[PDB]
């Protein structure tokens, strides 16, 4: 057994990110979730850096 | 040291016989022997 | 409880001006802080063990 | 190079051929087979067979595995109904390392409560595997049917005892059976004097009923499309001259195949059965021979519907051999098979060690291969007919497994 | 009397060749019994698509009579002298051999000769042995081990004669006429592609003269290399209770010296099943982890050798929930040996291999077979003293370098059969063939 | 020998005896101790289980036993020693073998 | 029989280097990995920048 | 079966909050974790309300 399935933090990452069973056939329209996440993180960083000056 | 003639699993469905030519050899002719080991897979004999 | 009392001493000393006797007390308290954690309390554990035949 | 032999005042046999091969096999043979269980400690010898490599006094459970594997070696434990055989192999330079382990395993096992309990499920694994062979079902039942007590014991632990073989029982079994008076230490590629000295110093351990034939039948109803079945009568004790007659009769009737995918033109039983029924089948003469007793008969494997026809056909063939229908060319062929079979069985240094040790327990000393062949020749045509006659009129024991709807009972035959 | 010494005084193997080109090979010792046989460079690799399984079909017909001994006469004569007659067929090697009393060696050699050369191949006997093979093919479908290995080859050596099964497709078995069989025979069964091997109580000189007497009539097709492909074959069958997985990289093939070092490495990882005494304390980390966590029911490393190529890897049988974990630990072992094998564990592997091949060659049959096949594959019998020299040459550095050649960052062939839902995706398997550190 | 005076003093000062505990109940459970506990016979294990249950219950109430009920220094058997000693002795052998 | 299964033709999909079934893939293995890993390595250098 | 152990959100709450097995004998010194949580939430609310005016 591996320390991706064992470690309490890695376990959540391994199941929701790496070994997640995904349908074979999902299209480009399924990318938008990931992109929403990137947007949110992008806003938070840029935003925080702006808030250092505003 | 050397692995046995057959790898043994429990809960595994067994190999079929459908002819005379594969079924001969099987009829027991002498009493049972039982070996267990460290290196070689457990197997019983006629 | 010595380590706690020492920390209470460091808090008092921290609030004081840099002069006699607060410099020397401060030095002596800071010595005792690291001494308690790195030497005395480990030694005390092993002494306790040998008192219990351990 | 020829074999050397010693029997010490304490009962123990040492036999060893120094042949200067690169590999060295050493075997400690003990009269401690399943027969020496009683109804209270059934399956103890089965656990004991699984139990080498548990912690000993001079070596840990860990050290036995690692130390033996370190030198590429092997440690095996082999049980019949009458004997247990502890065998070690390795490259010649590491014999006394393996010997140290073998002595520890056999003379001072600790059988620790937690280790012994941890081993309990292994009884189910080992049994489950073995009972995948339907021959194992039938032969184990056959004995249980044929005997009242010693030889009736199965080599595999009864279900009810799995999880319940105690440390005490394991200690008791070793203490009562693993003794100088019951032990033979056999070897290849090692000097006789050094074996003797080990046996004197480390195997001098102080000492610690007859098999009643019954005649019964046991029937495993299980709905296979094939029916395995065995029918035997009481034979003759190994060591007696009569036993040799049964061995010849076995090979007259047919005792397993000689040609790959062959139709067995010289096998008396196979042709007798193949005359009546042409669908898939196998038939062989069965011959077990023990210190107290023996079983001789035949084993059928037939289609469920044809089981009646096959068994009766096979039984009829023995009857005509018993009635006197048996020529010299048959008895000569049968002898040639048995003579060849014996020399071929001692051809490997594995099987040779087994025969040296096997003889050393059941009899006084080593009988050379040339003397054995002469004793096969000593069986007259008349002795073969008597063995067959004995089988026909003998009280029968039977066992079957399969869809037995058309398998007859003993009293239907 | 030491081990090093012991090897020097093992009986040498004798080597002679006939006019036609048949090699006669012999190992002698004062033994009452013997084994003698004919090995042939013939098998499924030499078969085309249209005649696949012919060598197997022939094997069925070999013992079913001769011109000199029609029908069961051949059979009867073997049986009545206590002899034991046997045959096998690999992808590259067909072999017929007889175990007999030493005194009966003349007749033994005679009968082998009669089988090979004067094989009846009767019309009714063909039609009989046709249905027999069809039922063996059905039996073989129930052996998951056989099935998965056939699949491994089929995908590993795809689009070549090595992808072909020994038995041939059912289509061929049902259609192969006697014309096909006899044409196959005269093309492949030739003296220079054949070896007469014997072991037991015999004078080499006598065998050679018996070879003259019966094998003189023997007459006197190059193998293309086989393209290995990184591929997967996944026969998903959830109805079966255990999953069979077989995985391998391209091996070097018979000739190559690296095979010795690879055997040492394969010995380190070793093999296991549920009836093994060792458990947790087993020396192989794969075995001890597999035993303690009940990952698999069984596994073995293999290294299968063919002419210019082979299959180097492992097979395992496990619970449907353990396939991913088995793969991870197995591939983890490959990587650990590649990158970081230790001296002491290589010494263990060496010792296993030394012991393996010294005790396998026990009694006349395995020794006869070693003679037969070694002459085909290597062109000689390699003595035990030479094997030992090759083994002593292997240290930790060697195991690393050799394993890294074949295992590290290389595309494997994967075959899976049964409840294989967990069996890792090929990309994940392929990424499991390297570490992000070394 | 001479420090036996201090050992007896420390014992009562430490005061686990006041909860009806023996010394080996107070051992911090590492991997070795876990295995040692796991190897205890039914009797010794169930005693351990109860003694702790009793101590925890007393701790919950912030109370001690009556002085008669306190573990006497002399009567404190070292119940876990034979199991723990061997567990450790075993691991050190595997650790050796690994090198 | 399971012997009836033979792997479909993947010629359409193969790299030129591994098309020839009578030649060993091992010559081209050094190369084929090089190409694909170069793409990955180039990408990483770009992302780094 | 209940919808405290079933529902994906309630499951986390039920296991880490309600049916959590806790030692019988933990003292007042075990309250400080909960109190740290309250402190943090208290700071966040008061803080956010201050940030509306600062
Ligand atoms: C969903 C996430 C967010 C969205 C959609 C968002 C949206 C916006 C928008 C539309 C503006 C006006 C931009 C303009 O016209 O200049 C803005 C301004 C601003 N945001 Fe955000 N924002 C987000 C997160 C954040 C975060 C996390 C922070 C600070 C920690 C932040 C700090 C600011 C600041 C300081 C400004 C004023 C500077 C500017 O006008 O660019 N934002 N935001
Ligand atoms: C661990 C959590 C926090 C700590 C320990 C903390 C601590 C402090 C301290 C010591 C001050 C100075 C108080 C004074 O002397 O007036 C302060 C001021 C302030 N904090 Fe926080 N704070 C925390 C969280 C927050 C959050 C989450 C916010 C806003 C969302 C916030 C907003 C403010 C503001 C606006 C002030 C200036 C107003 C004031 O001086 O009271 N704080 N904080
Ligand atoms: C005659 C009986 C004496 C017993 C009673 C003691 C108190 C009487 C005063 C005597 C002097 C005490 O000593 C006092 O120690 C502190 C701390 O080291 C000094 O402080 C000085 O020394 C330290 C030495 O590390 C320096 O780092 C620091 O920069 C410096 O300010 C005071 O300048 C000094 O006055
Ligand atoms: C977690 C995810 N699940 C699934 C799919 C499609 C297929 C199946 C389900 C995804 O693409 C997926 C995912 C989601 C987000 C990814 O990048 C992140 C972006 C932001 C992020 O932070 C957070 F928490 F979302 F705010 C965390 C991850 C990467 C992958
Ligand atoms: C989650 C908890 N676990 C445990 C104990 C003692 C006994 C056993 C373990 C607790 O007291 C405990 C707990 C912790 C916090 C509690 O109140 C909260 C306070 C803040 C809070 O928010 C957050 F996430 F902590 F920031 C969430 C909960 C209430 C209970
Ligand atoms: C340390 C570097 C971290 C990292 O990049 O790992 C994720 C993978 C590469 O690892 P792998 O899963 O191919 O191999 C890991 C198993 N050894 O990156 C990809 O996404 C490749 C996809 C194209």
């Amino acid at each position: 057994t591996n320390i991706r399935k064992s470690h309490p933090l890695m376990k959540i990452v391994n199941n929701a990110f790496i070994d997640l069973p995904a349908p074979s056939n999902i299209s480009s329209w399924w990318n938008f979730g990931s992109l929403l996440g990137i947007c949110l993180i992008l806003q938070i960083l840029t935003g925080l850096f702006l808030a250092m000056h505003y | 040291a050397v692995p046995a003639t057959s790898e043994s699993p429990v809960l595994d469905l067994k190999r079929s016989v459908l002819c005379r030519e594969s079924l001969r050899g099987q009829a027991a002719g002498r009493p049972l022997v039982a070996s267990v080991s460290l290196n070689v897979p457990a197997s019983v004999r006629y | 409880w010595a380590l706690v009392a020492d920390l209470l001493t460091l808090t008092w000393i921290g609030g004081q001006p840099v002069e006699h006797p607060y410099i020397t007390i401060g030095q002596l308290a800071s010595v005792l802080y690291f001494l308690l954690i790195l030497v005395l309390m480990p030694t005390a554990g092993t002494i306790e063990n040998k008192l219990l035949k351990w | 190079q020829d074999l050397e032999f010693t029997r010490l005042p304490n009962g123990l046999v040492i036999a060893s051929l120094e042949n200067y091969a690169p590999a060295s096999r050493i075997g400690l043979f003990i009269k401690a087979g399943s027969r020496y269980e009683n109804s209270n400690n059934l399956g103890t010898s089965h656990l004991l067979r699984l139990a080498s490599s548990l912690t000993t006094k001079g070596a840990s459970s860990f050290k036995i595995t690692r130390g033996i594997e370190a030198v590429g070696g092997k440690l095996s434990v082999t049980s019949t109904r009458e004997n247990m055989a502890y065998t070690v192999e390795c490259l010649r330079d590491d014999v006394d390392i393996l010997m140290e382990f073998l002595l520890n395993v056999t003379t001072a096992p600790e059988f620790r409560r937690w280790e012994v309990a941890a081993l309990q499920p292994q009884l189910r694994i080992d049994k489950a595997v073995a009972l995948q062979n339907p021959q194992a079902h039938v032969i184990e039942n056959l004995h249980a049917a044929a005997y009242r007590n010693a030889l009736a014991n199965s080599l595999y632990c009864p279900d009810y005892r799995i999880g319940k073989v105690t440390p005490v029982e394991l200690h008791d079994y070793v203490q009562n059976h693993f003794t100088s008076a019951r032990m033979a230490l056999i070897g290849l590629g090692v000097s006789h004097p050094v074996l003797k000295q080990v046996a004197e110093q480390f195997l001098n351990i102080r000492g610690g009923a007859k098999a009643k034939y019954h005649g019964g039948e046991i029937r495993e109803q299980n709905g296979d499309s094939l029916v395995h079945a065995a029918l035997v009568a009481e034979s003759a004790a190994i060591g007696s001259a009569e036993a040799n007659a049964f061995s010849v009769l076995q090979h007259v009737l047919g005792a397993g195949p000689h040609v790959k995918r062959g139709s067995n033109a010289t096998s008396s039983l196979y042709q007798a059965v193949a005359k009546g029924v042409h669908q898939p089948f196998d038939v062989s003469a069965f011959n077990a021979s023990y210190s107290d007793s023996g079983l001789f008969g035949f084993y059928t494997i037939s289609q469920a519907a044809s089981a009646g026809d096959v068994i009766k056909a096979a039984y009829n063939q023995v009857k005509t051999i018993a009635q006197g229908n048996l020529s010299n060319p048959d008895v000569q062929a049968a002898k040639n098979k048995l003579k060849a079979g014996y020399l071929m069985s001692v051809e490997s240094s594995e099987g040779f060690l087994d025969e040296v040790g096997s003889q050393a327990l059941a009899a006084g000393s080593y009988t050379p291969p040339s003397t054995v062949l002469q004793q096969i020749d000593a069986v007259a045509d008349a002795d073969v007919i008597n063995a067959a006659k004995k089988f026909v009129s003998g009280r029968k024991s039977m066992a079957a497994s399969g869809n037995l709807g058309h398998t007859p009972f003993i009293d239907e035959l | 009397a030491t081990y090093a010494q012991a090897l020097q005084s093992v009986p040498e193997t004798q080597v002679s060749q006939l006019d036609n080109g048949l090699r006669v090979a012999s190992e002698q010792s004062s033994q009452p019994t013997c084994t003698v046989g004919v090995w042939i460079d013939a098998g499924s690799r030499y078969e085309s698509e249209k005649n696949n399984g012919a060598g197997y079909f022939v094997e069925h017909l070999a013992f079913k009579g001769t011109k000199n001994r029609p029908g069961n006469a051949l059979e009867k004569e073997v049986e009545s002298m206590g002899a034991h007659l046997n045959a096998y067929s690999t992808r590259e090697h067909t072999a017929y051999y007889i175990k007999a009393l030493s005194k009966d060696l003349p007749k033994a050699v005679e009968l082998l000769a009669d089988i090979v050369q004067n094989c009846s191949l009767e019309d009714s006997q063909i039609e009989k042995e046709r249905d027999v093979i069809l039922q063996e093919l059905q039996e073989n479908d129930t052996s998951m081990r056989d099935v998965v290995f056939n699949y491994l080859h089929a995908t590993a050596f795809q689009g070549t004669p090595l992808a072909q099964s020994v038995e041939g497709p059912s289509e061929n078995v049902r259609k192969l006429s006697r014309a096909d069989l006899t044409e196959y025979l005269s093309r492949h069964y030739k003296a220079p592609r054949m070896v007469l091997a014997a072991a037991g109580g015999l004078e080499h000189r006598q065998l050679l003269d018996l070879a003259q007497k019966h094998f003189s009539g023997l007459s006197g097709p190059t193998l293309s290399p086989c393209r290995f492909t990184g591929s997967q074959i996944c026969h998903r069958e959830d109805g079966l209770p255990l999953a069979h997985v077989a995985i391998a990289v391209e091996g070097p093939g018979w000739a190559h010296p690296d095979n010795v070092a690879l055997q040492v490495a394969n010995a380190i990882i070793g093999h296991y099943d549920c009836t093994y005494g060792g458990g947790a304390h087993l020396s192989s980390p794969l075995a001890s982890i597999a035993a303690t966590n009940k990952l698999c029911q069984s596994f073995q490393t293999f290294n299968i050798c063919y002419a210019d190529t082979g299959l180097l890897g492992a097979h395992f049988v496990c619970d449907h929930m353990s396939i991913d974990d088995m793969m991870f630990v197995l591939q983890g072992q490959w990587m650990r040996l590649c990158t970081s094998a230790t001296e002491s564990e290589v010494l263990r592997g060496k010792n296993l291999l030394r012991n393996a091949l010294v005790s396998h060659l026990d009694g006349t049959t395995p020794v006869c077979e070693d003679i037969g096949r070694s002459l085909l594959t290597y062109g000689r019998r390699i003595p035990l003293a030479e094997w030992e020299s090759r083994i002593a040459e292997v240290d930790a550095r060697v195991v690393r370098e050799v394993c890294s050649k074949y295992f590290y960052d290389q595309c494997p062939a994967v075959a899976g059969f049964g409840p294989i839902e967990q069996l890792p995706d090929y990309n994940r398997i392929r990424s499991g063939m390297f570490w992000l550190r070394f | 020998r001479w420090l036996e005076g201090i050992r007896k003093w420390y014992y009562n000062a430490a005061g686990f005896n006041k909860l009806g505990l023996m010394r080996d109940d107070t051992i911090h459970e590492n991997d070795d101790v876990k295995e040692a506990i796991r190897r205890l016979p039914e009797n010794l294990y169930n005693d351990r289980v109860f003694r702790i249950k009793r101590a925890l219950d007393l701790s919950m109430r912030q109370q001690i036993l009556p002085k008669e009920q306190w573990t006497k220094y002399e009567e404190d058997k070292s119940y876990l020693e034979p199991y723990l000693k061997e567990v450790i002795r075993e691991r050190k052998e595997r650790e050796e073998w690994a090198k | 029989s399971h012997t009836d299964i033979k792997v479909p033709d993947f010629s359409d999909y193969r790299r030129p280097e591994v098309l020839d079934s009578t030649k060993s893939s091992k010559e081209s293995s050094e190369a084929r990995k090089g190409f694909s890993y170069l793409v990955t390595a180039t990408t990483t250098v770009g992302v780094a920048y």
